[PDB]
Formats: structure tokens, C-alpha cells, sequence
């Protein structure tokens, strides 16, 4: 779940 | 008291711009979709506004779905926008959302996912019209529906639909739980509800008198199991129940109470019925009430005063039958009673409430809606779910009301609790006599009539849905073997 | 007789140079925080020493961190130092060890562990002035505990609180478990309790003529069930209980000497309340006892006895009553029963003490500390624990007494047993019932009657902590269930 | 171009409020420290905060953690606040939140969580005076430490250390990362870096043309393995190395470009040099090259351009070897050679830049910062990771530069992208080699020079990563063992 | 610096009494048999006692044993008894234990386990009469045997048997290791060996200047992989090895290097068999070297020199046979090298230790016993394990000694530490090759020399260790390929 | 993990 | 394993 | 845990 944040 | 004085105090008092309130709300409501949906990206957004807050918060979870997702469409349904919706409403549009003002119903065949932000809390009138065509198309749609707030159409303050609501699979509100949520049928369509924390002073969310019956609540109401104990310690019960017609209802009381950790229980039962309960539960101690013709009269009152004398709360009404000899010998009986009372089924049914306001000892009633409409002389659906028919009740009878339905109501007046544990497996005799035991075990234990109320709803219900198969097999027995287990659980 | 003089005698006799014994004790301490704790490396260690030898401990104690944990602290709290205590303050000095005279109430935030050796054994005095206002202090730190002996002050002779005590999360006493450890509300001071060998002579261990009662001790009294055999070889019980009143009683006493492996149960209970027992458990043998008004009385007394004739043990008391007829009915049954008694409730509610002098046959009381009361005429605190009170009293009549209570004290005047296992789910009614039935039924097998006091003591608490759900909810029903597993767990 | 442009577009020209866009960024904070400590209710935070945006996100984290977690401390730094960090001041002093100005170094202590908000991005100044002191000592704490946007200290557009820095566990930015967060030393002083969405339009977010390399784009850049396809499809590689010297650059280089899954590897390597690589590895073609003194030279440019003919890359450099006679073969041959070009190590350290201007045919070079200096006569320290010197080198040659290091910078002067995977068991001989012939490969089988570089790079640090063991014990050999496994674990 | 010296110091100048040392000893041994048996009751143990405080502390044990095993017997061989072993035999025979002077051969088969305490350290004469037939009659016995201190018979102060020892399954010692457990043939002779703490002062036990090499002592030396690293970082190293005859060498001490993680390996090998290197591991350079004669010779010296110059460290040896033109070599350039040297195998034979002295610069020699023989002109058993010969060389020559063996010994003539990691799988050629390598790798990484030989010799021996299947299969290829997960499992 | 969302 | 404690 | 007795 990915809408928030983003890896590196 | 209430949520949008909270809101507007928090805007007015503590300074948060209510755009960013918004912005929180829509957020929000697109992390719960997140975390209900998993990864976003695949699916279409049918977002319905209107012109109010709710629909800006739709606004602000449309435009947060911009470039994210596959699809997002806005149907803006409103005819005036207000400040903060047209504010968000204009920032949709300038980072190039589409909206549209036409709900054409094959609109929904495009989209997987229907956000519901058209109508917000305190909707007050019927849902008519085009309004109401597009909310049974949504519902008749078959797509996962995700309401703002509150389903559109749901009474936010009492739960009821007008005229008709959207039934949503997720609900995502901001602050607390509304009581539209939390009654039925409010609380079935409402779906999966999520609260979410969008600033508000935490001081001002616990400003709010009416709450849910959490476990962590209940966890911390339990009374203390002291290693260097003995059987007084947790008190004495006298259960007044049974007569020749009812005669299990005294066996499923006093075994309630045993169940919650009450160190002695006695009843009161006409001979033979009296034995019935030690052939069952030989723990219990059955005492043979020598009567005329199978019922309590007057000609009891002065055992059961004796019997009184040397316990701590008096249970009466499971199973007594309704005749004048039961309605005289339990108004003699409550009027000179010092001791709690824990008044049930057809002790209500007979009760005098003049009694009642002159007792200078605590009761709880635990009426269901019928018992409740016959009490107060009011139909069961003038009285089902009527939360602050409830508090007036208790307020001028100095009582604890615990009023059953599917989402009980616990109530002294001052502080009212919502009890949403259980299934319909509770929608069987027994299971009131059950509770009625829980409650007179938690008091004598020494829990307050409402700290024991409240404890005994939460797990009198949660030992419902601890039952292993089908709910609608659950009877009170099982649900007696249940309560140890749901107690266990709690901790 | 006890640990001082076991000390001594180990000192003076043996030739253990007293430095030896403290070395160990100290040491000990080390390594059962070390096994409670795991690496003690990380921890800050606050020891609390005071002038007697316990603080001469805790120098060991501290001493022995010294190098090998993140830090150590000794706060010296005495005035002035035994020899033994002396010589350890100074090697923990030469060891390079920080000591401060002065408790400041910030200081223990520095550390992770207190380390209380401020008083041991032979506490006689109430602890009121700055050592109370330390030992509040530290019970509010929330920090982990360890006393060395016994959590100061607590009575090392009778488990009593000398108005304030360390409560310890760990306890490490040497030779033996001390009275205090073990009654309450000393034993709920203690924690967790671990008893070191410090090297005392086991003979001097043994001397001891008071004791736990252990898993192992009753594995070994528990009577063989050789192959072939019958019913006859495990023996034959009357139980003489119920009444109009009291109809459970019967059938929780008589389950409990079959579920321990007795042969044939018989109840004498007052019809039609003796069809209570079977109706539940069609195995027991329920007589009918033709009574005037629901009870027992002289008219009865025959009729027991030609039910006595052929049975081994008689179980008198559960459920019969207090009035009048019972009184004459149990005294002049007892005084002509020429087989053991048990003898419970209601039975000891009615005793004549003189009646249990004169019998030639054994007897078993089975009190709790309120049936004990009345029983002496003194007050129930002044009974409570009071296991010199006990033994005397056993002495006195030629009974094995059964002081029941968290901690159950088993004695015939000569030894004395103290039984720990159990949970408050034995505070509840019917528990007790089980009890004597249990009692009867080992006495029945073979075992003497404060062999079967023993193992059965210690079974009934066991069978209650198997329970599989929240004590609090486990009925006597459930705890007879429980007896075989407890009795299969046992080896 | 970056970031504080769109927050000013986002802003001024879409409309949103810089004070929605803070609060999004503080939310996004405690998000983030909540999904990597767990339940923050247990939690003491000391937040710090500039009177920069910084600090008002830092407001935006405390306000929103009052009332929830244990503790909540303020440490203002600045002197003067932005309106934005004002009004979140303001806000965070009406919720009751708790401000010092002055930082006592004790404090920290009395704390779990330091929440640096300081200095955020486009800090210029080297940092002295007490903002260095506590910087120092909050990284001396040893306490938990969240940085918002940037460790501060760190240059955001360089990732240098303005003479002192937080070293963060946790750094949480907003939009994209920035280059200070995946240049070294910012790179290790970011800990665990979050990206959040903070409600940037999509457009500006990818407005941004300086990337970090992820798995998602390189398995999209990745070469199609068509069931109907032979040797040719998947195409031809000259690798012209080694030296009498450098027997087994050529071996790892060839290597390289079979297990990126190349169909034809073809060496060019002196004679008897060139048979080592067929020994380890078969399916090489190796071809001798006569030489004079065991190096290229000008006799052997015929040679090598023919050999060149019926392939799709050259790669030439590994181990070729430095003296004038290499220089002259090198530059003829790349002057001469219409193919692309790797162009690697020792040919890069003799290369004539004139020459790489002056191809019609494209070119890669891979130099480590030192061999970058000579090429183009700066210091080291002038060219480690200048990536505008990298861009404007690519662009001024036409050439793609990989310019290798812990993150290595890949540039075509327009497109310009960081790779992170890696470790320091790439810091070994051989590692480059492998390299080298990987992005020939990718070349070979028809990717750009960029798209090459870019997964190349990608995956010889993802390969080292899969080493099983410790990385400094990774050498080539292994790396291109791992190779197929990184290809496998992108899809 | 040791033991005896210890004790001493804790009892007159810390203040222990003797006594409890002792105690503290004993019962050390009765928890370490405890958690190599189990649990102890079910044994009978022979305790065998001499008149040393060594018996002291066997009569402790016996004493801690009696009441609570199966059989405790002593066997007193003494002829007189220290102060402190009558005491401790006086107090055993007060608790009863039974003490015979005789051993007859017999009694052994009464028994389960052989306490031996007859002999403790600096035991300096050779055991023969009936002492001997004793131990040998106790070896034979099949027994489980657990010695006190060290098994008799051991030297304390060499490992070596004087004339003959116990042959122990446990070993507890007190304090610290003794130089006998940890050289063999007394390492084999003490089985399993356990350090136990007996109270001496922490800083005394740390005032010995002898240890064995642990993990978390190499877990400590291990240098920084920080991740914005080149290979430079990581230092380069050039091996001088090789001959036409002694062609593989070279690749193992070179990939030696490498497994350690060394940024750059270079090797020095006579042209052709420089070429077997890089087929073997492309990874390294193997620069062709051209000789007259297949070996190193004054010839080389310059441009071995000139090699030197762009490195950090040196090894040479390692396959370069001996003649006079490698001695004049070999000799001219460790007298000329500005560099760190680690000096192995053929350099060390051909060591002209005049030139070590005159070296400014550091070095490492590792020879084998036999090597160090030839190099001090000593026999081989005179150098075995001869740790003050080794580091008296150190001390005079200003270099590291790596004297290896199953127990290898490093020490720079102040500092020395013990190796027992391994196993016989490093009799084989080649594995010194490798842990040549492994030293100048560390070296060059920046550990001292003294620092890189501690290191390396630990994880040459550890990576032996975890070969997977039989250990004499076990080659130095397969040792290479295991030092990163023995450099893994460090940490 | 709970600062966002309560549950019922 | 029993030789130093003994449980409750 | 380690109070007592260390390893080799």
C-alpha cells in the first residue's frame, strides 16, 4: 500500500 | 456535546483553519480505503458530492486519487457549494479532476469503487427525488461503497433512515462514532466504520458524555481478583425468580451470576421449581419459597426480606409470572428493600415507577423495548433506540436503565453507553435471565450499578459471538459456558 | 525447629565459618536474578542494605555485581554493622563499591533493579519513620524488585505485613521456604520465590517438622490401583449433607470422592431433595432420609447409623443446616460413630468440641477461617493463618485440622502443611463441598486421614488452576471435571 | 526543476494552501514514526524547531502527537518564525503543547524520541555556534532520531555535511527524495528514508528530471526474451582488454555480458593473456592477439577494427594497460571505430577527450571518481559525486557517464539518475570489469547507452546484495554468479 | 601476571578469606557438573583428593554433594593437608562424609563419576608410584571425569603431561584459563573446559597479559565497512610468491587477501606461472615476473621495489623456494621495503634475522614449528608451543610472531594471545598460504599487525570449522570460500 | 497502531 | 536442575 | 548468562 509513501 | 460544536470550536477557539480540517478528512478517508481496498492504483473512483462539508471532503479525496488511480469521476450533485467545498471543489478541478453534474445511471458500470459524500451528519428531512434514485441505483449497483461520515441518508443523531440511506461497506468518520452509526439501522449500513483522528483537541473529543462499550473499558471496570480472598470477598446475590409456569429462568440468573466470579447465589423459588436449579447447577444454592398457587405473593415479602438481610443486591422478576399477587408482592418487596435491586422481565412488567423514585437504594432496570413501551406507556417504536427517552427515564427514577436491543443502551442520566457486542443468538428466552445474574454478580462484587451494567452487556454479548457454530443455535446454557471465556479474553 | 537455630548449629556444631554461609546466600541472590533476569549485564543495580545480615547479603550481593554490570549502588541504610555485615561492607569498599548513608528519592530513577537486603528474618517491630518512607518509595518506583530472605518487612514468622513491606517481583530465601513466604499477605509480597542451598546440613534442612506441600510429596501418598481389584478395594463412603434448603451440597461432596477413585459413594440426604444427586450423577447411591421439616434431626440418627455400619469414612455437614434438631442430630452421631468423620460447614457450625475430645475414631475438620471462628470463639483475624492456633487446636481434640483459606493449613498438631496451590475461583460455594468429599474418598482408599488431607488440599487447588478459562468464572461443577487431570498431571 | 518551486507552483498557481500543504507534511511525520516504532503512546518526543518551514512541520508533528503518546517537548531554536511556522506555533501552544527556548543538554534524557526539525532543505551554511553543540550532542544521545525533510546539516542539493549534521535513524521528506538524501555523506546521515505524498500535484512530482533508479523501472527497461530467437537476436560483444599485467579484466568484463544474457561475447586480449579466459570460462570466444610486449598498440588497430565489424558494442579499457603505445591505440581506435563504445578503466585514463567529442557513434564511460580527476584535471574531491559536472561532461562529449561510487551518478546531460544498490563488496578490483561488460551487453541487445547504464548499474549492486555471506568477502567472481538472480528478483 | 599471585593478592589485600575463595570454587564445580549431567541425584561420585588446596576444593565439592546424590565417596591420597583442605576435610567428615586413604582399583566400578582433585597447578614434577597408577587406573575406568583447576598430571604453566594425567571429560577452572588448558597436550586432556568465577577482583583477572583470542574480541577488531567507500579504502597488498616449482601458492595467499575484503591484490609470480592465478581468480593481478631460472633473484629486486611502492603491505614466501638466489632476494628487499611485510614459509627459511632487526618498518613472520626451529636453530620440541620463546623473538626482532600450531600463538613479545580455533583440516598444504594472505589483507585494511594476525588466525581457523562435511577433506580452495561466512557469523 | 484510526 | 534452588 | 562461567 503505497498512497502515502514512497521507498527510497 | 456534540461533533460540529466540536469542529467549530476548534476552528473558532483553537484556530485550525477548517480547510485543513477537511484536508485531514479527506485523507483520511483515502488511507482507510487504502487499508480496506490494499493498493489503490487498479481502481475506479465514482466520487458523489453535494454541496455541504461532506461533499468538500469528497472533493478533497477525489482530488488526493488524482493521477494515483485508474479512474476518478465526480458527480457533483449539489446546487450551491459551501466556502469550504467550493474551495476544494476548485482545487479538484485546477489539478484537472473531471466533474460532471449529471448522474446518468450507467455512470456506475465504469467505476468500481462509489464514494458517497453527498449528504454529511444532521441530514434532517426525507430523501426524495433524484436524490433518492441515484442512492438506490448506488445500493442496487453491486460496487464497493465507501460513505463520508455517514451513509447518505442516516439520521447522524439517531440512526434512522430517512426515507432511504446508502449502505456503504466502509465508513470512515472523523472525531468519534456518531450515534447514527452506532444505532440501527444506522449502524448496518454504516459497514466497516473507521474513526478517524482529523486535529481535533483530544480535550474536545472526550467533552462527549455518550460512548461505545470498548474492551479496554471493560478490561478496567473488572474487579480485582485478591489472591487472599475467601468466598465473601465477592459478594452475595439473592435472585427472586421462577414460579410454576417459568420455571428455568431462576437456574439461568443465579448461574449468570456465579459465571462472573460472585462468591455466593441464592434464590428465591416456589417449591418444587426451586429444585430445578441445584439438579442443574448444584453449586447454587435453591432456596423452596412455599407458595399458594406457584407464583410469589405478599405472603413472601417477609422471607425475602430475611433473605435480603445477608446479601448485597437482590435480582427479582426472571420467570415471577404477571398476576396482581406478583405486582403487589414486588412493589412491597422494591419500596422496602435496602439493598440494590437488579429489576428484570416481570418485575418490570408489574412495576410501580413511584417506587422506584422513592427508593433510597439503587436499581438497574434491564428492559427490553416491549418492557420498556409497556413501563413508560409509549410504543416500542417511540421507546426502541430512544437514547434519551432512556436518560429522562433514569435521570427522574434514579435508576440505571440498561435498554436491550442489538446495540444496547446503558444509561444513569448523566453518562449513556452503547453496547454494540452480540449477535442474534441473544434473540432467545434465557438470555436475558443471563444478564439479569451478570450484573446483580458484578455489583455484588462491587462494581456500581452502572460500572456492572455496562461490563455485563459488553460480555454477555461478547460470549455470544465466542460460540463456536451458528449463531441462531446459541442458547443461554452455551452462553453461560461462554462467559468465563469472554472474561478471559478481555485480559 | 527453625532457621536461625539451623544457622547457628551449621556455625557453631558443623563449623561452617558464618562468612561461608553469607558468601553462598549473597551469591545465590546473583544467580537467581541472573535466571529470573537473563544477562545482568545492562542492568543498574540499587542494593538497599541494612546493619543486619540480611544487608551483610546484600553486600555479597553487591560485591558480586561489582565489574560485571552497568553499574552498582549500595545504600546503606542501617546505623550500625553485625560482624558478618562489617566484613562484607569492607570487602565491597576494597572491591572499589560506592556506598551513600543517605536514600535520596531520585536515585532509584538511576537504577533498574532495587535489591532490597534492609531487613531479613526475625522482623518483630512495626516499620513507621524514613525506612517506611523508603520502602513507599520503591514500591512506587516501579521498578524490579529482589529481596534477599524475605521482602522487608513482612513477618518471617507469620507472613504479616509489619505495617509496611517491600513488595519483591523475586524473592531468594535460603534453606527453606519461610512461614511468611508462604501465608499471606506475605506470600503476595514475595513474588516469585526461589529457596537456596546456602549449604546448611540437609539433615539440619529436614529437621523442619512444617512444610509445602509439593507435587512430588503427593504423587508419593496417592494409593496404588493394583490390577485386580474391585469396587470393594477402594473403599466405601456415607456422606450425611442436604437438607430443603441446601439440595447441591450432596452431590458436589459425593463427585468428589468418586472423581478421586473411591469405590462406592453413598449421600444421605432428606427426600425428595436426595433425587437432585442422582438426576445429575446417576453413579452416586442418594438415599432418601425420611425427615418432619426438611432436615435431619434424633429421629434420623438410627437410620445413619446402620448406613455408617458398612461404609469406611462418614462425611458429615454440607448443606444440612443450623438449627436446633441439626445441632443434636451431628453431636450425637459423632459422639456413637465408631469410623472416621470428615467433618465440614455446617456440620462444624454445630460441633460440640467436647464430643470430638471423646471419640475413639479419627476425625478431619475442614473450616474455613469464619466456621474456625465460631468454632474457638475467636475473632476471624485473630484465627486467619493462625497455624500455632491449628496445630494446637488438633492437638487438643485428636483431629487433623483443615484451615482453608488461600494458603490451607493441614495439620494433626505434630505436622503441619501448607497448601499453595488453588486460585480465587475456590472462593465461590460448592468449592468446599468438593473438598470434603475428596477427603473422604482418600481416607476411604487407605490414606490416614492427614495423608488424604494432604493430597487433597493440594488436588482441589490444582484441579482449579487447570481450569481452562478465567478463574473467576470456575464453578465446582467444572472443578469436579477437573480432579482427573489434576490427578493424571500429578505423574 | 526542484522542490521549493513546487511548493511555490502547488501553491500560487494551483491553489493550495501553504498551510494544508504543512500540516499533510507533520501528518506525514507521525505516520512514519509510527509505522517504524510500532504504537507511539508509550513515546517521549523532544521535538526541535527552527523558525524555518522545518520548524513548522516540526509544530505540525507535536501538535499532533499531544495528548496521545507520554511526552511532548518543544526546543524553539530560531529567532524569528515564518507566518506558516507561527501559525503552528500558535496552534501548538492553544492545544496546550509545552515550549522552552533554551536547550539544557540534560534534556534529552527525559525523552525516547528526538524530532529534528531544525534546518530543512536548501540550508547553505556551514553550522557553528550552539546549533553545532546541540546537533552534537542529540547525535551523542543515542536517542531515536526522526529527521524531518533532512537530517539537518545536510545540504539537501549536495548531500555534503555543513560542518555538522544530524545523524537521523528515520528521515521522512516530502514529494521526492533530494538529492542530499542519496548523495554520501547525507546518504548515511538520512537512516531509513520515507517519501511522502503531501498533496503535490502528480505533474509537478514528475516534473523532475533527476531520478533514483528502482527495481520498477528497470524490469520495465529490461530486454524481451522472445521464445523464437537465436544467438543474433539477443546480439554481438568486442571487449578489447587485458594486458601481460591484466590477464583477468577480460575474463570478468566477457562474463558480464553473457549473464546479463547476451548471445555472442567475443575478446580481443594478447596472446598467451587471451587463453586464461577461455579456461574459466568456454563459452568465451578469446581471441590472441599478437603483440610486440604483451600490450596493444597501433600494430594491433587493424586488427581490432575488423574484429569490430561484425559486432554491435565495443567494450574496451579493463586492463589494457597505461603506456603511450595503449594511448595511441585507444584513440585511434575509438577515433575510427563507428560503433558504441564502452569505454572503461585504463582506456579512459588514456583517453583524448577531443576524440569522444569528434564520434558519430555513441559512448558510455564508466570512471571511479579518481579516474573521472585525471580525465578531466580536477581533484577527486572537485568531481565525487558533482553530478552537474558529470551532466555537463555527458553533454559537452555526447556521451552517457557512469560515474561510479557508493551511489553512482548515470547521465546523458539531460536525463540524469542515481543508483543506490550496491555495497562495499563492490570496493574490490574486478567489480568495475563485470560492469563494464554488463552495460556492453545491454547495449548488444538493444538498449541506449542510458537505459544500458541504468540497469546495469542497478543490478551489479543488486547482485552484490545477494551475496549470501559477509559483503566484504563478495569478490567479482561471486558478483557474476549473483547476476541471473538479481534478473530473476526484478520480475 | 598470574593465578596463584591473584588468589594472593584478593586474600591479603582485598580481604577474602581464603575459605571462601575455596567455597566458591567447589561449589562452582558442582553447577558446572550440573549442566554438563543434568541432574545429579542419580549419581555416585569418587571423589579423589590430594593434600593441595586443589584437594581443598575436591572435599567442597564432596561435602556440596552429600544428602543429595546417589554416593559421595573421597579418596584422600595426600600424606599432609594445607590449612585450608583440613578445614574443608574437617567439615566433610562433620556432614558426613566418608573418607577412605586406600584406593583399591575396584572402587571405581561403585562409581559414576571421578571428581578428580589430586593435583591442581604449578604441579612442577613428574608423576610416577602410585599416583601415576591411580590416574591410569582412572583413564582405563571409562568413567565420566571432571577435574578441579586442571585435570593432574597437566603442567599448568605448558600443557605438557608430567609424565602422565588425568584424561578429563570437564575441566572447571577458576578466575581465568591456564596456559595447560590451551596447549596441548593438556587442551586435549581438560575436555570440556568452564572458567568459573570465584570472586577475585574483575580488575585483577584483566591484570593478565595472556588470553585467548575470543569472538567478540575479533568481533571488536574487525575493521569499518562504511558504505561511501572505493576500493582505496580498503588498502592493497602485493604478494611476492610463486617459483616454477611452487606455482599455486600464490593464488591462495592472493585470494586470501581478497576474502577478507582488501580493495586490491596484487602478486609478484615468475612468468608463466603468474597466469595460473588469474585462470584460477580473474579478480586478482598476477604480474609476470621474468627470472633467469624459474625463481625470485637480485634480478627482481628493483622491480619488486617498484611494485612495493603502491601498496600498503607485503607478504612474501609463500611458494618461493629456497635457494641462495631467494635468500640474497628475499633478505636485500625486507631490508629495503618501507612497507609492512608479513613473512611466511620459504622468506622465513631463508630469513636473515639481522635484517628484521634493522627494519624500521613493521613485520609479521608465520612460521610453523619446524620453520621457527631453523629460524632460532632450536629442535622443533623445544620451539612447540614455547610461548616465552616466542615472545622473547618478538621482543628482540620488533616483530609479530605467529608461532602455529593447533594452538597458535600471536604475540608482539608484551602481548599475547592464544588461537584455538581450527581443526586438522589445516594440516594440509596450502592453508598457511591463506592465512598469509588473510594478515596482509588486515593489515592493509589498517588493523596493526599485531590486531591483523589476531583476527586472522582466528578466522582461518573458524572458516575450518565450518566445512560441511569431514574435516580432513577439507583444502585451502574450500577454506577461501568459507572465511565470509566465518567473517558473517562474527557478527 | 493507532493514531490515526479508532475501530468501532 | 536442582542442587541450588528449590521452586515455591 | 554469563555470571558464573565463561566459555574457553
Amino acid at each position: 500500500x503505497x498512497w502515502x509513501f514512497h521507498x527510497x | 456535546h456534540h461533533m460540529k460544536e466540536i469542529d467549530e470550536l476548534t476552528i473558532k477557539e483553537y484556530g485550525v483553519d477548517s480547510r485543513i480540517l477537511m484536508e485531514r478528512a479527506g485523507i483520511s478517508v483515502v488511507l482507510a480505503m487504502e487499508e480496506e481496498l490494499g493498493n489503490l492504483s487498479d481502481y475506479r473512483f465514482l466520487v458523489l458530492c453535494g454541496g455541504g462539508n461532506n461533499g468538500g471532503d469528497g472533493f478533497v479525496v477525489a482530488r488526493n486519487l488524482l493521477g494515483v488511480v485508474k479512474d476518478v469521476l465526480v458527480v457533483f450533485l449539489g446546487k450551491k457549494k459551501t466556502p469550504d467545498c467550493e474551495y476544494n471543489y476548485g482545487l479538484y478541478k485546477k489539478f484537472g479532476g473531471k466533474v460532471v453534474e449529471q448522474f446518468e445511471p450507467s455512470i456506475l458500470n465504469e467505476f468500481d469503487v462509489v464514494v458517497d459524500a453527498i449528504f454529511g451528519t444532521g441530514l434532517r428531512g426525507e430523501i426524495t427525488g433524484e436524490y433518492a434514485e441515484i442512492i438506490n441505483l448506488v445500493n442496487k449497483s453491486g460496487k464497493v461503497v465507501v460513505s463520508v461520515d455517514v451513509p447518505s441518508g442516516i439520521d447522524s443523531n439517531t440512526g434512522k433512515v430517512l426515507r432511504t440511506a446508502v449502505k456503504a461497506d466502509l465508513t470512515v468518520t472523523f472525531g468519534v462514532p456518531k450515534i447514527g452509526h452506532i444505532l440501527f439501522p444506522g449502524r448496518d449500513l454504516t459497514g466497516k466504520l473507521k474513526v478517524a483522528n482529523i486535529g481535533h483537541p483530544v480535550h474536545l473529543i472526550n467533552s462527549i458524555n455518550r460512548y461505545v462499550i470498548t474492551r479496554e473499558m471493560v478490561r478496567s471496570l473488572l474487579p480485582e481478583r485478591p489472591r487472599d480472598s475467601h468466598k465473601g470477598t465477592y459478594g452475595k446475590v439473592l435472585i427472586i425468580a421462577g414460579s410454576r409456569l417459568y420455571s428455568g429462568a431462576p437456574v439461568l440468573s443465579g448461574m449468570g451470576s456465579l459465571k462472573v466470579g460472585t462468591g455466593l447465589v441464592k434464590l428465591a423459588v416456589p417449591f418444587p421449581q426451586n429444585l430445578i436449579a441445584t439438579s442443574r447447577f448444584p453449586e447454587l444454592i435453591s432456596v423452596p419459597i412455599d407458595t399458594e398457587k406457584g407464583f410469589f405473593s405478599l405472603q413472601n415479602l417477609q422471607e425475602c426480606l430475611e433473605l435480603s438481610k445477608d446479601v448485597d443486591v437482590v435480582a427479582i422478576g426472571p420467570g415471577l409470572g404477571n398476576n396482581e399477587h406478583v405486582r403487589e408482592f414486588v412493589n412491597e418487596f422494591l419500596k422496602t428493600l435496602e439493598k440494590p435491586a437488579v429489576i428484570d422481565a416481570d418485575a418490570i412488567n408489574v412495576l410501580d415507577t413511584s417506587v422506584l423514585k422513592e427508593r433510597k437504594s439503587p436499581a438497574v432496570l434491564t428492559p427490553h423495548p416491549g418492557e420498556m413501551a409497556r413501563l413508560v406507556k409509549k410504543t416500542v417504536g417511540d421507546v426502541k433506540y430512544n437514547y434519551e427517552l432512556a436518560e429522562e427515564f433514569a435521570k427522574e427514577n434514579d435508576c440505571v436503565l440498561v435498554l436491550k436491543s442489538a446495540t444496547t443502551i446503558v444509561t444513569d442520566g448523566e453518562k449513556t453507553l452503547f453496547n454494540i457486542t452480540g449477535n442474534t443468538g441473544l434473540s432467545k428466552g434465557g438470555s436475558g435471565d443471563v444478564l439479569t445474574g451478570m450484573i446483580a454478580g458484578f455489583i455484588a462484587q462491587g462494581l456500581s450499578p452502572l460500572e456492572a451494567s455496562t461490563v455485563s452487556v459488553y460480555l454477555h454479548g461478547f460470549a455470544a459471538e465466542l460460540f463456536e457454530q451458528d449463531e441462531r443455535g446459541l442458547t443461554a446454557s452455551e452462553l453461560l459456558r461462554l462467559i468465563p471465556e469472554a472474561i478471559r479474553r478481555l485480559k
